[PDB]
């Protein structure tokens, strides 16, 4: 029944900077939200549990933050590798539900 | 090393039912569950179920309650995700998946994904 | 002065040691089939089951331990089939074996008990001393002395023990008469040893 | 009649084969001694000497309990105990709680040591006891796997509100205060509350503290703050069955909840222990009494005796015929057909007592009765024609009344006379034989004479496998609260959950209570 929603669809940034990713649930999820991100190849890879745990295997390049109903996904310095599309489970209610998902871009113009 | 090979693409007219299947190498599937992942182009991804298959016992969402039924064979390594009454609605691309931890639940391997498409052709 | 006065004390007081000592070990030996699950100390095993049970038993044993090797004598021909105090030795150990037995061995209740006491009783009896004057004060004793304490459990008024209830349907009398045949034993041994 | 006539060839033929028994002084005692091994030794490497198995180690990647009566006979090979054949009682899990606190500073108190740990007990408890399954195919929550207890012995009404009853048996430092987390506040006296129970002196059944703490006393102890230690303290699950998955997302659980940095606790094995049935020493004293009793038959029937030219040896020589008979005899049970299992330590005496002497030493007199002074083969002969018939009607009474002992229904006398039968006949072999040999030789013998750092955490592997520095009657004290027996079952431990916590030193100053430096507790002779 809980909906997460990622409002910005769209997130251009520049290779080497801080990227910044955030979901809201539609209720308290009790910091039970994992990211997910699927490269444009269709593989898909896990990179932060519970909240902030990071897999094995995952740079530190990735870090993941928030409580409640606010979450938020972060990216020190914007890699090639790094351009997909990233999405956010909740594992607090049975039927999990993903996010909407974001897609990543480099700047034009 | 843990790999979740899935069968190729299909494509089906509306009205069949097709049968995806999963091999998993690297571990046996009676140690963890086994779970089906709908993702259509917009959509976004949504849950189907999953399997026990050291016990049998499955459990879908509410939605996939009728339409998707899920089994696994422990001497095979594989588990089944079959579809009944294929409409239009159907064309996504289906992931089979597992999860090690059993309370963050979180699905750490992931198969490469089969297109499944539906038309009268 | 005589002889007799200063002897008939030595082996009752002797006697009446050997049976409440016998009567204490048997106590244990009779009453550890079950074990509390904490299990207690080695001081409590002094009068652990019946408060007066130990000085009656010493004193009926010294009584019939200095009466047996007196009617033999009143009668004649005293006792000389088992001189030695090795066959005495051996009466106690068969005796505390008998009681053992009894403590941790389980037979048909009814039809076998009549024959295993008895022809082990009988065994024990022409074994040990085959006096027939002797069987018949065993057979007079261990009864009649039996049927007077079962009557008085039974009434209901000194009901210490539930599973004995009526008499003549359990194995003691058979344990009684072998602690009558090894006591009497043991003081006409020492009898003839002083 | 027949009488007279079998009894002069008895004597014949004991006449005749007593010079042959004379004949042959050392042929005679090595073919006694080749046989006595050959019979029965062997064999007797078999029987278990005693020594076993109490502790089972099993891996926690697939378990099932042991079947009970799969087989009708145990695999020989199999390493599988004896005892490791039922269903367990119960799974303990434990969860050891450790913890740290920031820069210690010098207003910290003695009862801060107590109060910040404990003070998460109430919250860690409620944790694990609504902890569920959101995606579970068998159980769900923590009361389908409990063990549920209804009410501890009587005569324990000093114990209520300090135990769990009615329900789940969890064991934790919040029993104290019975899992009020504002009785624990408003308690004024934390340690005198903790150590209101403790004995004042030593006790073999486990302390009350103790079984709530699950822990040693010196990982508990109050001399802690003098080391700026912190007290660790263990809450305990008792689970009547075994379910992998619920204990594993427990485990999850508890280590999102409090993650525990540079823990590598391995998790991999179970550990299997076997409580044996104490014997106390009630039932040991029949057990010395009836020894004691042999002893002084055995040196009574010998001293009746005088010998040649020894003094003891003829006496020591029979008590090593019926020993070696004996030893014989329960041996060669296992060739009979019959089943050995009887205990023995308790038989012995009465078979030795029954088996008797009287054989041995009657065939003596006459011997040394004898009136030839100088031949050996002689003194022999008329001494065992002296003997002859004696020691048979001996034996034949002593062996008749044991077919009537066996003939009963009772299957502990029929084994006990069954091992009678053989004992006394290979007894009435061995002295036929070895005790008239080394007579003679006596006899042949005597004629020819004449800065301040707290420390940290660690999770080394001293504090897995915890449970086995508590005290050795710490689960049977447990158990027998709740009429619950040990005495011939096991136990499965499972692998312990590290919870590990940081402490804050403003919550202590924060929370300080007046007169907090004050107890009536005070640590006794230490
Ligand atoms: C404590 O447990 C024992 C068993 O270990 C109980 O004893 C049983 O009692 C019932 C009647 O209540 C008898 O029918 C059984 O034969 C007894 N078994 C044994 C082995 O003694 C005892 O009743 C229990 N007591 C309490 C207070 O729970
Ligand atoms: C000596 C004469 C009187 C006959 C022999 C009787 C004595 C020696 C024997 C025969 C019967 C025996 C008793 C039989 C049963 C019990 C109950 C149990 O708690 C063990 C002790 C006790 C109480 C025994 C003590 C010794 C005993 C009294
Ligand atoms: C020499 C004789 C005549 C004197 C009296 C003998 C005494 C010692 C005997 C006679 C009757 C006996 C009792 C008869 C019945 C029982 C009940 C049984 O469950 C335990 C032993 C007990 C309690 C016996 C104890 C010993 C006893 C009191
Ligand atoms: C006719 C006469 C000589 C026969 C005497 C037989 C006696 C000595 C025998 C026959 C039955 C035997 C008992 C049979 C069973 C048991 C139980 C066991 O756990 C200890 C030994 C014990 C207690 C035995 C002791 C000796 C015993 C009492």
């Amino acid at each position: 029944d809980i909906q997460m929603t990622q409002t910005t669809s769209s997130l251009s940034a520049s290779l080497g900077d801080r990227v910044t990713i955030s979901c809201r649930a539609s209720q308290d999820i009790r910091n039970y939200l994992n990211w997910y991100q699927q490269k444009p190849d269709g593989t898909v890879k896990l990179l932060i549990y519970y909240t902030s745990r990071l897999h094995s295997g995952v740079p530190s390049r990735f870090s993941g933050s928030g409580s409640g109903t606010d979450y938020s996904l972060t990216i020190s310095n914007l890699e090639q590798e790094d351009i997909a599309t990233y999405f956010c489970q909740q594992t607090n209610t049975l039927p999990w539900t993903f996010g909407g998902g974001t897609k990543l871009e480099i700047k034009r113009t | 090393e843990v790999q979740l090979q899935q069968s190729g693409a299909e494509l089906v007219r509306p009205g069949a039912s097709v049968k995806l299947s999963c091999t998993a190498s690297g571990f046996k599937i009676k140690d963890d569950y086994i779970h089906w992942v709908k993702q259509r182009p917009e959509q976004g991804l949504e849950w189907i179920g999953r399997i026990d298959p050291a016990n049998g016992h499955t459990r879908y969402a509410p939605k996939f309650q009728d339409k998707a039924t899920i089994t696994a064979d422990t001497s095979s390594n594989t588990a089944y995700l079959q579809l009944s009454s294929l409409t239009s609605e159907d064309t996504a691309v289906y992931y089979c998946t597992r999860y090690n931890d059993y309370d963050a639940f979180y699905f750490d391997y992931w198969g490469q994904g089969t297109t499944l498409t539906v038309s009268s052709a | 002065v005589t002889s007799q006065s200063v002897n008939v004390v030595i082996r009752g007081v002797v006697l009446f040691f050997i049976g409440v000592f016998l009567a204490l070990v048997l106590n244990l030996l009779q009453i550890q089939r079950n074990v509390t699950l904490f299990p207690p100390d080695v001081v409590t095993s002094i009068f652990s089951s019946a408060w007066w049970v130990p000085p009656c038993c010493g004193t009926a044993s010294a009584v019939i331990g200095l009466l047996y090797p007196c009617i033999d004598r009143h009668l004649g021909e005293p006792h000389k089939f088992k001189r030695e105090w090795s066959s005495v030795m051996r009466c106690v150990a068969v005796f505390v074996g008998i009681n053992h037995a009894s403590a941790k061995v389980d037979f048909d209740n009814n039809f076998q008990f009549s024959l295993t006491l008895a022809a082990l009783s009988v065994g024990l009896w022409w074994t040990f001393d085959r006096s027939r004057s002797g069987f018949g004060l065993g057979v007079g004793i261990a009864f009649l002395a039996t049927v007077v304490t079962q009557l008085l459990v039974y009434n209901g008024v000194y009901q210490y023990t539930s599973p004995d209830f009526l008499y003549v349907r359990s194995w003691l009398p058979c344990i009684f008469f072998a602690g009558g045949i090894t006591m009497g034993n043991i003081g006409r041994q020492l009898a003839m040893y002083e | 009649t027949l009488t007279e006539r079998l009894r002069e060839k008895i004597s014949q033929a004991f006449y005749n084969h007593g010079l042959l028994c004379a004949s042959y002084p050392i042929p005679i005692i090595l073919f006694t001694g080749l046989c006595i091994l050959a019979c029965c030794y062997p064999l007797l490497k078999l029987p278990l000497p005693g020594t076993g198995p109490v502790e089972f180690s099993t891996p926690v990647k697939d378990y099932s309990p042991p079947p009970v009566d799969s087989d009708h006979k145990q695999g020989e090979p199999s390493e599988q105990p004896e005892w490791y054949v039922g269903a367990p009682v119960a799974y303990i899990q434990q969860i050891f709680v450790k913890s740290s606190v920031s820069p210690w500073h010098k207003n910290l108190l003695a009862v801060d040591v107590f109060r910040l740990p404990l003070s998460r007990a109430f919250q860690l408890v409620e944790e694990i006891r609504n902890h569920a399954l959101r995606d579970s195919s068998g159980v769900k929550s923590l009361e389908e796997v409990c063990l549920q207890v209804t009410d501890l012995l009587p005569g324990l009404r000093k114990l209520r509100n300090l135990l769990p009853e009615h329900g789940c048996l969890l064991l934790s430092p919040g029993n104290f205060w019975q899992n009020d987390w504002e009785r624990f506040h408003a308690d004024p006296d934390i340690i005198g509350t903790i150590h209101q129970h403790e004995p004042k002196t030593l006790q073999t059944s486990a302390t009350l503290k103790d079984l709530l703490f699950g822990v040693p006393g010196k990982y508990s102890g109050v001399s802690l703050y003098t080391r700026k230690r912190t007290v660790s303290y263990t809450i305990t699950l008792v689970f009547q069955r075994y379910d992998s998955r619920f204990l594993s997302s427990l485990r999850s659980r508890l280590k999102l909840l409090h993650p525990s940095p540079n823990c590598s606790l391995r998790a991999e094995n179970l550990v299997h222990v076997h409580f044996k049935e104490e014997i106390g020493i009630a039932e040991l004293i029949p057990l010395v009494t009836t020894y004691i009793i042999l002893f002084a038959y055995i040196y009574f029937s010998t001293r009746k005796i005088d010998m040649v030219k020894s003094k003891w040896g003829l006496a020591l020589a029979a008590v090593v015929t019926v020993l070696s008979s004996l030893l014989m005899s329960v041996g060669l049970c296992t060739l009979f057909g019959l089943t050995p299992t009887l205990n023995g330590g308790e038989i012995f005496p009465y078979l030795v007592v029954v088996i008797g002497l009287e054989n041995v030493l009657v065939l003596t007199k006459s011997v040394v009765s004898t009136p030839v002074d100088l031949e050996v083969k002689l003194r022999i002969a008329q001494g065992l024609s002296s003997e002859s018939w004696s020691i048979m009607k001996n034996v034949a009474t002593e062996l008749g009344i044991i077919l009537i002992g066996y003939f009963t229904l009772v299957p502990a006398i029929q084994e006990f006379c069954l091992f009678a039968v053989v004992g006394l006949v290979s007894d009435f072999f061995l002295q036929m034989f070895f005790f008239t040999t080394v007579l003679s030789i006596d006899i042949r013998r005597m004629e020819l004479a004449d800065d301040s750092r707290a420390p940290e955490v660690t999770w080394g592997p001293e504090d897995e496998e915890l449970w086995r520095r508590l005290s050795f009657r710490h689960w049977p004290t447990l158990f027998n609260y709740y009429n619950i027996t040990l005495a011939k079952r096991y136990i499965s431990l499972l692998p312990v959950i590290p919870v590990t916590l940081r402490l804050n030193p403003q919550e202590a100053l924060e929370g300080r209570q007046p007169q907090d430096g004050r107890s009536a507790w005070a640590p006794p002779e230490s």
